[PDB]
């Protein structure tokens, strides 16, 4: 039932889910001929492309972790501190 | 029994201690008995220990008495899965039992697996009940043609409006 | 609280709920000889006031049946006189962390 | 041997792989698109999918509406739930009145 | 049928365990909200040994010429001598080691000292020590303002549950109780200066690690 | 799925509320009428009479008309039916759930044979498992065979305190086949009071018996007043399932054909008229009881063929039988 950016209490790091269906979803729609926001500089297999985004925080997606109550934050992929 | 004791210098040392192992249990008895030490008796009975120590202290004898089972073979088990299954057969205040205790479920849904030969009977008793499925399960959203709330999908995605 | 010896008639037993709202509780000695919280296995287990009690569901964003239960006849609780709806912080040793504490609702 | 029964899937769920999961599951069964209530979780939405009215009755229903992809296999299931007078009532939302 | 039975537990995002009908197992997983492939066993080194050997090893008193730092392990060594403020530092310290004492002789009556736990700090020294190789033969450059204040401030920072009501923070500092006293012990200010011979890089590059790696040892949402 | 576009917003079902069909709720969601329990010869013409098979319900033909909503004979989720029952039939699987209840509940004013003044029911109350619960109050409702007027309290046995302004005494209701019979008594063996009285439990007595249930006393029991209520165990309206759930396997035309299930709506149907068309010609009073139970019958093997027979007669004398409950014998099985 949405939470202020403020009063979050989830944690500031992606979860190795999170991060898991990210660079799935991600990866589709690269394989769909979606448009890439990294300069390939190279890569062509899809997932690998995916997460060369997640690297340089160029995926404009956002994670909505509910909690048990119903509640839910929001959080940005770029915003999300990735180190797994 | 050797007994690892702080020394009066500081130092953990040996003392000995005779103690008694008994065929039979009779706990609420036995502890009363004068010249023992009633703050350290056991039986490998969590039951009796429940009944009579309390669900508290019958969670930590249920769980000494699953670690023997499996320190027995010299086996090691992380201390947090004992610990889960230990807490699952005490959370309702009872010694709850994973073997198979309900003839319907264990805490599953009815549109979940279509277990028996005949699901429609639990679906008149779910009608009859009004019974509410929260659709968590693997089998319930399968049916449903949608990913379960677990692990990877425990979280939802969607498009972001703010990256310039 | 009614301390007896060997057992109560179980007609002397349907009179005690009849005084509301005090209540009244029965002791067999034998259950007393000894202190059962004084018992390594047996943890710290505090009565909670209903102020914390909506605390505790608060911050936990929990209905009072997601909790952990105990037995209204437990023997912790008995020994604490608790009362339906009661809660009670358990604090345990871990060896996990130093401590760990749980909660119970008193069925 | 050859087979992905009880157990495959109970690694996989502690893997945390549910996409994996619901694809190795999905029946082949066609996607069937349906609409439901938001008051009752109930397939009585009549779509009229040209001139864009949906209304429900008994509900007095046209706004509070959703729509939905199930297997036919789950369209089938319940309207014989529905036939043997039991309400199989399907919630978009968790967090009910509650 | 162990399966079965424990099938739809999960870790929430709250760090809270619990059944799909959303009843609570365990207020924070493993009762330290820790990934168990992130734990090793390490050894509790302030629960065993005779007092004399704990106070020979953490005990640390400027204001006497026999049980101070010897000015060989620190620059500071000779002005330190005698000074009052910072011994009253300094017994914060020990006081807070002979509590730990105590308290892990309650918790592991037994005497046990070797515990698994998250963030191996033995290894994260002795990695410090061959990545800025460290000479056992030179005066460390640490004012102890910097051991114990940095070892306080790291605590602060090892979170597992972010709440920032009372409840929660009570619950997060159980839930760190024990690492924090296994680290006590292994950053205890004589060690640093006696037996590590950290400098005030080195040292300050252990505290940023262990704070990363702990972080990466709390267990993910999502984790059935 | 679809290519046709909907401005309704697409979701995950995330919650599934079971409960049953109340007879109002049927009638407020349903479309035809079904009467008339054959289809097709409108005056000799093969086409579709108003009756059964496309009142309004999903059609065939290629033909987009169905109570305007267009889309195609596959992406057309089948409109539900209505056919209202003369009289109340036993729905088959709650024939043991109703059993129960009658033996929780008096009989006469429908108020439960114990209440908070019994110390061991109270024990029974505060079971959380509803079917728990019901089982454990089932299991001391169904000695009690006489509804207490004064009951001793808590307090000084010496005494009474008054409940149920009802003193009625209860019946040993026994099962044989789709019917339910009380025995009547005075405390068992002793005179002055021998003998039973044995009669059938109409299916009225029980459907108006569990109406002045209160809240309180079915949700002591597993029912739920906004989704599962005691009566509604009782069918007075069923519901109609449209063609999508019971096809018509029809080589193009010419050939009739309809699902096993559409030939079983009739007879219910038929049945449901013959005890319609005494009641209003005026008939004896055991030749309609005849045609009640005929009515159960089909009613209930309708949705589950299980009970005191076999009945097989579907357009063929070779006699075969299909149901609902019997449905998914190849979808229960084939997921
Ligand atoms: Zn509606
Ligand atoms: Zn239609
Ligand atoms: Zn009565």
């Amino acid at each position: 039932k949405a939470i202020p950016k403020d009063q979050r209490a989830t944690t500031p790091y992606m979860t190795k889910y999170e991060r898991a269906r990210i660079l799935g979803t991600r990866a589709l729609q690269i394989s769909m001929n979606a448009p890439v926001f990294v300069d390939l500089e190279g890569e062509t297999d899809p997932l690998r492309i995916a997460m060369k985004e997640l690297a340089e925080k160029k995926i404009p997606l956002v994670i909505r972790r509910y909690l048990p109550d119903g509640s839910f934050e929001d959080w940005s992929v770029e915003e999300l501190i990735v180190d797994l | 029994y050797d007994r690892k004791v702080p020394s009066p210098t500081g130092e953990y040392v040996k003392e000995p201690e005779w103690v008694l192992e008994t065929d039979g249990v009779n706990l609420s008895e036995v502890m009363t008995v004068p010249g023992i030490d009633p703050t350290r008796i056991y039986t490998n009975s969590f039951i009796d220990i429940m009944e009579v120590l309390g669900i508290e202290a019958g969670r930590a004898a249920l769980y000494k008495e699953v670690y023997n089972v499996i320190a027995s073979d010299g086996s090691y088990v992380n201390y947090r899965h004992m610990a889960l299954l230990v807490d699952v057969m005490t959370t309702q205040g009872g010694l709850t039992s994973v073997t198979r205790h309900g003839f319907n479920r264990s805490n599953t849904g009815a549109l979940m697996r279509c277990s028996f030969e005949e699901t429609v009977e639990i679906l008149f008793e779910a009608g009859a009940s009004a019974e509410l499925d929260d659709c968590r399960g693997v089998s319930e959203n399968v049916i449903l043609g949608q990913m379960a709330p677990i692990g990877t999908g425990a979280f939802d995605v969607m498009i972001d409006e703010e990256s310039l | 609280i009614f301390v007896y010896q060997n057992n109560i008639t179980p007609s002397a037993m349907k009179l005690v709920p009849s005084i509301p709202p005090a209540t009244i509780e029965t002791f067999n000695e034998a259950a007393l000889v000894v202190n059962i919280t004084h018992h390594e296995l047996v943890p710290k287990h505090i009565r909670l006031s209903s102020d914390e009690k909506r605390e505790l569901l608060k911050r936990y964003r929990l209905k009072e049946s997601q909790l952990p239960r105990i037995q209204r006849a437990d023997p912790v609780a008995l020994y604490l006189g608790l009362k339906r709806g009661e809660v009670v912080k358990i604090i345990r040793k871990s060896e996990t962390s130093g401590r760990y504490a749980s909660y119970r609702i008193c069925m | 041997g050859l087979r992905f029964g009880e157990m495959e899937r109970d690694c996989m769920i502690a893997h945390g792989a549910a996409s994996f999961l619901k694809e190795r599951l999905m029946e082949a069964s066609d996607a069937f698109r349906v609409h439901i209530c938001g008051i009752c979780g109930l397939m009585t939405v009549i779509a009229k999918l040209n001139h864009n009215q949906f209304e429900c009755k008994g509900c007095d229903n046209k706004i509070d509406i959703y729509q939905i992809h199930i297997p036919y296999a789950a369209k089938l299931l319940f309207q014989e739930l529905m036939a043997m007078n039991i309400t199989p009532r399907l919630y978009t939302d968790r967090s009910r009145d509650f | 049928r162990l399966v079965k039975a424990l099938e739809d537990i999960m870790v929430h995002y709250d760090n809270t365990t619990r059944n799909s009908l959303g009843n609570v197992i365990q207020f924070i997983y493993g009762e330290d909200g820790m990934d168990a492939a992130h734990i090793e066993k390490q050894s509790l080194d302030t629960i065993g040994g005779s007092d004399a050997a704990f106070e020979k090893r953490y005990r640390v008193d400027l204001l006497n010429t026999d049980h101070t730092l010897d000015p060989s392990l620190l620059e500071s060594g000779s002005e330190i001598l005698g000074d009052l403020k910072l011994q009253v530092l300094l017994d914060e310290e020990y006081k807070q080691l002979v509590k730990d004492r105590k308290f892990l002789r309650e918790v592991f009556v037994d005497g046990e000292a070797n515990w698994p736990l998250p963030v191996n700090i033995r290894r994260i020294i002795q990695n410090a020590q061959q990545t800025f190789h460290i000479d056992h033969t030179k005066p460390s450059d640490l004012t102890i303002k910097d051991i114990v204040l940095g070892v306080k401030d790291l605590q602060e920072n090892l979170l597992v549950l972010r709440g920032k009501n009372e409840i929660i923070q009570n619950a997060q500092r159980d839930a760190v109780t024990l690492f924090c006293c296994l680290l006590r012990s292994r950053l205890a200010t004589r060690r640093v200066l006696q037996e590590y011979r950290l400098t005030k890089q080195a040292f300050d590059w252990v505290l940023s690690n262990i704070e990363a790696q702990f972080l990466r040892s709390v267990v993910h949402p999502g984790e059935m | 799925v679809g290519q046709q576009y909907s401005s309704a917003p697409l979701r995950t079902v995330k919650e599934v509320q079971f409960g049953l069909f109340s007879p109002e709720e049927v009638r407020a969601i349903s479309v035809a009428k079904i009467r008339f329990p054959e289809t097709m010869d409108e005056t000799q013409t093969r086409a579709k009479i108003g009756g059964l098979n496309d009142p309004r319900l999903g059609s065939i033909d290629r033909n987009l008309k169905c109570q305007t909503c267009q889309e195609g004979m596959n992406e057309c989720p089948g409109h539900f039916g209505h056919i209202d029952l003369a009289k109340p039939v036993f729905h088959v699987g709650f024939i043991a759930k109703i059993k129960k209840v009658c033996e929780c509940v008096c009989m006469h004013c429908g108020k439960l044979l114990l209440d908070e003044h019994n110390e061991l029911m109270r024990q029974a109350l505060a079971i959380k498992d509803s079917k728990k619960r019901f089982a454990a109050i089932w299991t001391l409702c169904k000695t009690k065979m006489v509804c207490e007027t004064d009951v001793p309290s808590e307090d000084d046995p010496t005494q009474l305190v008054s409940r149920g302004g009802c003193g009625n005494t209860q019946p040993t209701i026994r099962k044989d086949g789709l019917k339910l019979v009380g025995s009547w008594k005075k405390d068992r063996a002793t005179g002055d009071a021998d003998e039973p009285e044995l009669r059938v439990l109409s299916t009225e007595e029980i459907l108006n018996i569990f109406k002045h249930i209160s809240v309180k006393d079915f949700t002591s029991l597993g029912f739920n007043e906004v989704f599962s209520r005691p009566e509604w165990m009782i069918l007075t309206c069923l519901p109609v399932p449209p063609p999508p759930v019971r096809p018509s396997i029809s080589f193009n035309e010419s050939q009739r054909g309809e699902d096993d299930l559409t030939f079983k709506l009739a007879d219910i149907l038929k049945a449901n008229i013959s005890l319609e068309t005494l009641e209003h010609n005026g008939a004896p009073h055991h030749a309609i009881e005849e045609a009640e139970s005929l009515l159960q019958f089909h009613v209930a093997t309708y949705m589950d063929n299980d009970i005191a027979g076999q009945p097989q007669a579907l357009q063929k004398s070779g006699r075969p039988v299909k149901s609902i409950r019997a449905r998914l014998k190849g979808k229960e099985g084939r997921i």
